RNA sequence: GACCCCAGAAAAGGUGUUGGUUGAUAUAGACAGCAGGACGGUGGCCAUGGAAGUCGGAAUCCGCUAAGGAGUGUGUAACA
């Protein structure tokens, strides 16, 4: 009922997302984004692990989904239901069409969806404990099994799903440059109110 | 009704060995790779199963 | 033998049951006891312990002395119904008192660790006491 | 990657006595002559001790391919070392589970006559490979004693009588019967 | 003489083990050659023996007849030996020289009939001669002459009825 | 942990040795820890049995004993699976009191026997089903007394050879102790000193 | 194997060889071999038809220790 991915490997149809234009688009297959404790706060998972992916292609909804589903199970067998955080950090925003069965009027109908990925980006992001680097690893590989191309694990020098490097993570934190609240941390520039600045700092 | 000792003697030839999955080669029991090429020389291996 | 040596041990207790006790299967060795010897057996062995109570039985030609080798869970479970802190101490002077021990803290950590199923002393499991072992650590001897 | 050099030595005892005509070592002990030729492989082969006598081969610029034919060179005239001082003797028993395995040794103990394997009426005869005799023990009920001076020889001939005595179309871990080697030893026991 | 002991031991062992009737009721019940309730033989070659009949014929080429049988047939059977050389029975696993003989039950029972079946298997046909006169087995028609394992039927069923 | 751990073991080493100057080398043969668990209990309150790596040893108190020599005697004694059983009382009564804790060790199976055992004519009081076992070493047995019974006794083992796997075991049901050995000294220590 | 278009190949593997990166162990004696020991509470708790280290749910200690997991696998109905 699907063609094979081969079909629509390559990203060289101008993105056609889902709009007013392109209506009756079926659902894509991955609805689920973030996994396992989404609610731990900054601290406990500074270790942050990433699936970039070196190749200018299109990963489809079901592939993004059936990779999701296999890093999850991984995880949870080994580091435990609680003991990491998965952020798949791709959508599969562009509608794939089929025109199905000459090539009179042969402008196809959508069947799919698939996410776009360029040389250097991450298509999956796990953070967990320091000690779960050779479960994130090997939860990344077995995961990159279900994709078309070839892809590298890479463990980022940052803390967690925060944007700022995890050795000087903890000392703006402890001189309140970061205040950390949900998954991730609020920067605080020093160039607000004065008010602001004295209900934080005491 | 096989003496034991002599039984074993006959199942380090016959019995005790591991085999590769992609090709069913009979290799010794410490084998990690497997020594034809038709399959490529591949670490997937497994124990000869028992009759037991 | 001693007159009579069929040492063997059985795993019941508390509730006499007989019928339920695996008596029968053990009954042919010492070819003494039968559904009598049975039900004079969990007699003695009714109470303290209240449990599995697994009972080493001495021989003593019909009967049979149901003498219970302190367990460390047994006797911890049949306390517990919890401090329990000098009586921990007696349940651990009863008993053999070999556990490859060496002082009197050691036995209070080895027995002490044995409860963590059923935790200690009111609320603190038998752990964060293993550390700093010092009050009555050498109350024993 | 190249090495410099990759030798090793191997020490020869009193008894025997080694001459070297090329690459080509033999072997004098007492109980007989082994010559083995090596012109299959580039090393160097020289005595370096009169009182001694100690073998020394050599590789000179080879990769690890060709520098594991160092080791394999003096194994091998160690093996000729102690084939000729103390030779070497192949117990191999014949288990079975209904059926005794009938072995006679035929003329001068070159070839072996296995009868009753499996109750077939076929007759396997192997023939010993020459300077391998072999024999019917008098110690043990039934076992073959092959000995010899030359290893390649003698462990051929007891693989050939292993693989004679093979079960086919049945589960080989049952049918566990034939003549299998059991023991590797010498003679002389020194 | 070794895979006859293990089965009759197999055949006590699991006697005594639900036969909880031991000595009492009815007494010892476990089979024992020497006490002559086992036998030997082939129902195929019709051919059959116990410890009575050498042990009658042993005598015989040697009322009262009972007691003097029924202690040779305590001699076969068990871990006694016997001594060809010295012609004698012995408990001793060897000879005083040092020459150790081959129990009473191999030495004396099986040595008969291991050298009547070679001889007849082989088609010896003078051993054969001798043996079946220094046997004393009565010759009927139809053997004389067929040989072989044909042969082998007779002689045995002949002599062991 | 295992820096931290060699260097205990040689502060141990180190503050035990200067206090006790009586020693003897004793070697540890096919030893259980369950025997030696009761010798250390039964030497306990006499002496103290420390050792561990022999290379341990040596470097302990070759390089931090220059203050006290006389310990050097002990450097080309330290060999094998050795070890020191530190003592504080008579050499004597601690000499017999480690020959009198022996243990009727069983017979492992693989392991060599240098001692000879032999079943005799016995009824052992095994029920009428362990008779596969004397089947399979040849003893030919009848049952008396609803009993395992042997005819008549019978070699077991010879010394210096094997245990067989089904031998073994038959040693450990018969409950009969095959051979048996323990805690050995073999050399002794006092002020620089070395006897038997 | 052998040259733009071009006339044929992928994912995935290799203890075949070569180079490279990173980490670790090791005279306080690594690695691999050959040889010993591999304990007590405790057949640890809850589940049980029987689950004793090893079908499972959790907990992950203590003492002797050189070291020994309240267990890596084979094995057992459970043991052993
Ligand atoms: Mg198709
Ligand atoms: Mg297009
Ligand atoms: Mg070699
Ligand atoms: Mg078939
Ligand atoms: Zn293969």
């Amino acid at each position: 009922g699907r063609r094979p991915a081969r079909c629509y490997r390559y990203c060289k149809n101008k993105p056609y997302p889902k709009s007013r234009f392109c209506r009756g688009v079926p659902d894509a297959k991955i609805r689920i984004f973030d996994l396992g404790r989404k609610k731990a706060k900054v601290d406990e998972f500074p270790l942050g692990g990433h699936m970039v992916s070196d190749e200018y292609e299109q990963l489809s909804s079901e592939a993004l989904e059936a990779a999701r589903i296999c890093a999850n199970k991984y995880m949870v067998k080994s580091c435990g239901r609680d003991g990491f955080h998965m952020r798949v950090r791709l959508h599969p925003f562009h509608v794939i069409r089929i025109n199905k069965m000459g090539m009179r009027g042969a402008f196809g109908k959508p069947q799919g969806t698939v996410a776009r990925v360029h040389i250097g980006q991450v298509i999956m992001s796990i953070r967990t404990k320091l000690q779960n680097e050779e479960h994130v690893i090997e939860a990344l590989r077995r995961a990159k099994f279900k994709f078309p191309g070839r892809q590298k694990i890479h463990i980022s020098k940052k803390w967690g799903f925060t944007k700022f490097n995890a050795d000087e993570f903890e000392d703006m934190v402890a001189k309140k440059c970061l205040i950390p609240d949900g998954c991730g941390v609020k920067y605080v520039p020093s160039h607000g109110p004065l008010d602001k600045w004295r209900v934080l700092h005491s | 009704i096989i003496e034991p000792s002599l039984r074993q003697l006959a199942q380090k030839y016959n019995c005790d060995k591991m085999i590769c999955r992609k090709c069913y080669a009979r290799l010794h029991p410490r084998a990690v790779n497997c020594r034809k090429k038709k399959c490529g020389h591949t670490n997937n291996l497994r124990p000869k199963k028992k009759v037991k | 033998p001693n007159e009579i040596k069929v040492v063997y041990l059985r795993c019941t207790g508390g509730e006499v049951g007989a019928t339920s006790a695996l008596a029968p299967k053990i009954g042919p060795l010492g070819l003494s006891p039968k559904k009598v010897g049975d039900d004079i057996a969990k007699a003695t062995g009714d109470w303290k312990g209240l449990r599995i109570t697994v009972k080493l039985t001495i021989q003593n030609r019909q009967a049979q002395i149901e003498v219970v080798p302190s367990a460390s869970a047994l006797i911890i479970k049949a306390l517990k119904e919890i401090t329990f802190d000098e009586i921990v101490n007696i349940a651990r002077q009863m008993r053999h008192r070999s556990l490859a021990r060496e002082l009197s803290g050691t036995i209070k950590e080895i027995l002490g660790t044995a409860q963590s199923v059923g935790c200690n002393v009111d609320g603190r499991h038998p752990h964060d006491i293993i550390d700093d072992i010092n009050s009555g650590a050498v109350e024993c001897p | 990657m190249k090495t410099i050099l990759s030798n090793q030595t191997v020490d020869i005892p009193e008894n025997v006595d080694i001459t070297l005509k090329g690459r080509t070592v033999i072997v004098k002990g007492p109980r007989g002559t082994l010559r083995r030729d090596f012109n299959h492989i580039n090393v160097e082969l020289s005595l370096l001790g009169k009182k001694k006598k100690r073998l020394r081969v050599d590789k000179w610029w080879g990769n690890r391919k060709e520098l594991a034919t160092v080791r394999t060179i003096c194994s091998h005239v160690q093996n000729m070392i102690k084939g000729v001082t103390l030779g070497f003797r192949y117990k191999m028993r014949s288990v079975y589970a209904h059926f005794p395995i009938n072995v006679v040794i035929q003329e001068n103990g070159s070839l072996v006559e296995i009868r009753n394997f499996l109750g077939e009426k076929y007759i396997r005869r192997v023939r010993m490979r020459p300077g391998v005799a072999c024999s019917v023990s008098q110690a043990q009920k039934d076992e073959l004693i092959l000995e010899g001076n030359d290893i390649e020889l003698v462990s051929n001939s007891a693989a050939l009588i292993q693989q004679a005595t093979t079960v086919k179309n049945k589960d080989i871990r049952k049918f566990l019967d034939g003549i299998y080697v059991s023991e590797k030893g010498t003679v002389q026991q020194a | 003489y070794q895979t006859f002991q293990r089965i009759v031991e197999n055949v006590n062992v699991i006697i005594s083990t639900y036969g909880e009737g031991e000595s009492g009721p009815m007494g010892n019940i476990m089979i024992d050659p020497v006490l002559g309730t086992v036998g030997f033989g082939s129902g195929l070659h019709g051919w059959a023996f116990t410890l009575k009949q050498f042990a009658e014929m042993y005598v015989a080429k040697f009322a009262e007849r009972a007691k003097k049988v029924e202690d040779m047939m305590k001699k076969l059977w068990g871990d006694r030996y016997f001594d060809p050389a010295n012609g004698k029975f012995s408990k001793s696993a060897t000879s005083p020289e040092g020459k150790k003989l081959p129990r009473t039950f191999c030495q004396l029972i099986l040595d008969p009939i291991f050298k009547v079946f070679d001889a007849i298997m082989n088609f010896k046909k003078e051993e054969t001669a001798k043996l079946i006169e220094k046997l004393d087995i009565k010759l009927d028609s139809e053997d004389k002459d067929k040989e072989g394992k044909p042969l082998l039927k007779a002689v045995m069923r002949r002599w062991l009825p | 942990d295992r820096a931290t751990w060699k260097s205990n073991y040689f502060l141990k080493i180190i503050q035990l040795l200067d206090d006790y100057p009586k020693c003897f080398i004793v070697g540890a043969d096919n030893v259980g820890s369950k025997q030696m668990q009761q010798i250390r209990m039964s030497l306990r309150g006499k002496a103290v049995v420390l050792m561990g790596k022999n290379t341990m040893m040596r470097k302990a108190i070759r390089g931090h004993l220059e203050n006290n020599p006389a310990l050097e005697k002990l450097l080309p004694h330290i060999r094998g699976n050795v070890g020191f059983v530190f003592t504080k009382e008579d050499l004597t009564e601690i000499r017999d009191m480690l020959l009198a804790n022996k243990v009727p060790a069983a017979a492992r199976a693989g392991a060599i026997a240098p001692c000879e055992v032999t079943v005799p004519a016995q009824n052992t009081g095994l029920g009428p089903e362990k008779t596969s076992f004397f089947q399979a070493l040849g003893i030919t047995t009848k049952i008396s007394r609803g009993t395992i019974e042997i005819l008549s006794d019978v070699q077991l083992i010879k010394t210096g050879d094997k245990v067989g796997a089904s031998e073994a075991t038959l040693l450990n049901m018969l409950n009969i102790s095959p051979f048996s050995f323990g805690l050995v000294i073999q050399q002794v220590f006092d002020n620089g000193s070395i006897y038997n």
